């Protein structure tokens, strides 16, 4: 099927500079217009450039127009966006989107990618810490069991938790982000098993941090209490 | 021209017909007794063209018929072959020696800058050429004309991932079935009015010939008839 | 340019409900419209396109319609997978303005919480700091208040809560609420409490256990 | 004027209203048409379409 995969997203400073590389597959890139759009979480959606087939129209939204260039590689079937003098306000999700129907540049998309996220600050990059949320008789009622995992003190976002190399996903749920006074952030993913489960099942969160290279697994055994 | 009909002799005078290294390749209309336009991209560089005026039958002799030789071909300062093929597709034809007017061949009429964009604006336009009947089909013998409504631009941009620049308008029906081939590129695209006929596009290109979502794209003459009266001149 | 507006700015209905959401344009696009659907955590994917047509592979409970400055999306026989935010879009112009987004929630019956509680671990106290977490598991409605209590005494000012978004499946709701304290002000105290209030609960239902002892 | 049925007039219409013709023509009967002043007037089928 179609599929649009971003990369090059991060953190850097105010004034710098990233490409963004959206890598197309499963339909013919040269008959379809690509777009990027980013969603700004106080504005919302909002279209930030556009290129035609050929690299013949060219359109830029007002605030980017003269800091942002797309081009695309028709050969390599990949699209990229280069951002220059990157201010605050440019942090936002920002997703490849292609064009429908006819491909043209004045239509709108039916497939957006996964997205690849921006974060434009000052602030160094801080790696999280993983701490292990063990069950015990504290965390069952009745034959079902919670056991869990705490990401603590990370930035930026997001930050990623798979369970048993993403094999276990019924009853899982990863919490969003919360804001400490340091500016750190901290989540936490927990999952209900059954209370007979424990002990002869394994439990391992896998945690994810890009901007930090971070990519730690941790056994979360019971604690007998 | 596809799902046209049969022109009568005589009914579209000013068609003119273009050869070279294949006969009936494009056509042409005539703008006084010595120029021709046509479009940019049926003359490129170093080009052996004839001019055949007053055609009804290609393979038969009418006697009607004034064959001619180019001797100046003009495109368009902002024409390039290199750049797009149909940015600014016009070309006019300097002929070795002046056409006498007769019943048969008869220039088409040109009005002002303002005036030309105002008879497009009608609605309805009328199209001939010797181009393919059918979409890589075989080619028209006898003159076919045509009659295509004009679509609006916000129709026309959503329906091709090609672009459409300013100089350039739609026309052509919505289920496909009746639009231009290749062929008829450099021949007339004219609306009347009262009788009296006035030139307001020329056969540029589309994607293949007659189908849904796909439109005829021509040329806007409005864009270049102060180009055109000022390189006819007597 | 173009004033996209949407209505409403959010809403909740049940299951089986015939949903309708509007958006207006400050000028006329004609039938240049389109709808989106995007998940929490999922990319937007299309749905109706050109005011009145249906993407390939759509169910058909969705339906689009309007013409010229008014258009209204409707979703017939309301499902809890449909739980998104639906935006609407022109591309008339070539900034293509989007709406401000509906919040389409599901309305359920009432379902009490599941409370869980997790004493800090010895990996984190040898680091200076203890958290104790607090969980709210599969509830509903979301109006839930959670109390810290440290040797019965009611803490206030150092706890955070975080609650995820409706359920795909049975559109319930899990709160996370997090207290933080050092290792020094965490060995001052014995008992830690956590004491929940809600809808479902006859009596607050209290979660507790004691330092040293886990 | 000229924005009510193209002021009259059969090919251009000018306000100063008046008309005028293209080349080949002439103010036909100094009214608001325009009749042909060449043998041979441009756009126009003069052989005949019978049958
Ligand atoms: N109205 C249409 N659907 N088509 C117009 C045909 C335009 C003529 N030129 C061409 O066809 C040259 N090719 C083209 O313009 C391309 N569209 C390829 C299509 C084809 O090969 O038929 C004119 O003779 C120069
Ligand atoms: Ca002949």
């Amino acid at each position: 099927e179609v599929q649009l995969v971003e990369s090059g997203g991060g953190l850097v400073q105010p004034g710098r500079s990233l490409r963004l590389s959206c890598a197309a597959s499963g339909f013919i890139f040269d008959d379809y217009a690509m777009h990027w759009v980013r969603q700004v979480p106080g504005k919302g959606l909002e279209w930030v450039s556009g290129i035609s087939w050929n690299s013949d129209n060219i359109g830029y939204v007002d605030s980017v127009k003269g800091r942002f260039t797309i081009s695309r590689d028709n050969a390599k079937n990949s699209l990229y966006l280069q951002m220059n003098s990157l201010r605050i306000e440019d942090t936002a999700l920002y997703y490849c989107a292609k064009a429908f129907g006819s491909g043209s540049y004045y239509n709108g998309f039916d497939y957006w990618g996964q997205g690849a996220l921006v974060t434009v600050s000052s602030a160094s990059t801080k790696g999280p810490s993983v701490f292990p949320l063990a069950p015990s008789s504290k965390s069952t009622s009745g034959g079902t069991a919670a056991l869990g995992c705490l990401v603590k003190d990370y930035f930026p976002e997001p930050v990623t938790v798979s369970w048993n190399s993403g094999a276990l996903t019924s009853g899982v749920h990863t919490f969003p982000a919360v804001l400490q006074s340091s500016g750190l952030y901290s989540l936490s993913s927990v999952v209900t098993v059954p209370s007979s489960s424990l002990g002869t099942q394994t439990y391992i969160c896998n945690v994810n941090h890009k901007p930090s290279n971070t990519k730690v697994d941790k056994r979360v055994e019971p604690k007998s209490c | 021209v596809v799902g046209g009909e049969d022109a009568k002799p005589g009914q579209f005078p000013w068609q003119v017909v273009l050869n070279g290294k294949v006969d009936a390749f494009c056509g042409g209309s005539i703008v006084n007794e010595k120029w021709i336009v046509t479009a940019a991209h049926c003359v490129e560089t170093g080009v052996k063209i004839t001019v055949v005026a007053g055609e009804h039958n290609i393979e038969e002799t009418e006697h009607t018929e004034q064959k001619r030789n180019v001797i100046r071909i003009i495109p368009h300062h902002n024409y390039n072959a290199a750049i797009n093929k149909y940015n600014h597709d016009i070309a006019l034809l300097e002929l070795d020696e002046p056409l006498v007017l007769n019943s048969y061949v008869t220039p088409i009429c040109i009005a002002d800058k303002e005036y030309t964009n105002i008879f497009l604006k009608f609605g309805s336009g009328y199209v001939s050429g010797w181009g393919r009947v059918f979409h890589k089909g075989r080619s028209a013998l006898v003159l076919q004309y045509l009659r295509v409504p004009l679509v609006d631009r916000a129709t026309c941009l959503r329906s091709t991932k090609f672009t459409i620049y300013n100089n350039m308008f739609c026309a052509g029906f919505h289920e496909g079935g009746r639009d231009s081939c290749q062929g008829d590129s450099g021949g007339p695209h004219v609306t009347e009015v009262e009788g009296t006929s006035f030139l307001t596009g020329i056969i540029s290109w589309g994607e293949e010939c007659a189908m849904k979502g796909k439109y005829g794209i021509y040329t806007k003459v409005s864009r270049y008839v102060n180009w055109i009266k000022e390189k006819t001149k007597l | 340019d173009i004033q996209m507006t949407q209505s409403p700015s959010t809403l909740s209905a049940s299951a089986g409900d015939r949903v309708t959401i509007s958006c207006r344009a400050s000028q006329s696009i004609s039938s240049w419209l389109a709808w989106y659907q995007q998940k929490p955590g999922k990319a937007p994917k299309l749905l109706i396109y050109k005011a009145s047509s249906l993407e390939s592979g759509v169910p058909s409970r969705f339906s689009g319609s309007g013409s010229g400055t008014e258009f209204t999306l409707t979703i017939s026989s309301l499902q809890p997978d449909d739980f998104a935010t639906y935006y609407c879009q022109e591309y008339n112009s070539y900034i293509r303005t989007f709406g401000q987004g509906t919040k389409v929630e599901i309305k359920r019956t009432v379902a009490a919480p599941s409370v869980f509680i997790f004493p800090p671990s010895d990996e984190q106290l040898k680091s200076g700091t203890a958290s104790v977490v607090c969980l709210l598991n599969n509830f509903y409605p979301r109006e839930a208040k959670v109390q810290w209590k440290v040797d019965n005494a009611l803490q206030s000012g150092n706890s955070q809560e975080s609650v995820t978004e409706q359920d795909s499946k049975d559109s319930t709701y899990s709160l996370s609420s997090t207290l933080t304290l050092s290792k020094a002000d965490y060995e001052k105290h014995k008992v830690y409490a956590c004491e929940v209030t809600h809808q479902g609960l006859s009596s607050p239902v209290t979660k507790s256990f004691n330092r040293g002892e886990c | 004027t000229c924005n009510i049925k193209n002021g009259r007039c059969e090919q251009f219409c000018k306000n100063s209203v008046v008309c005028s013709c293209t080349e080949g023509y002439r103010l036909a009967e100094n009214q608001k048409s325009c009749e042909p002043a060449v043998p041979f007037p441009c756009g126009r089928v003069s052989v005949s379409q019978t049958s």
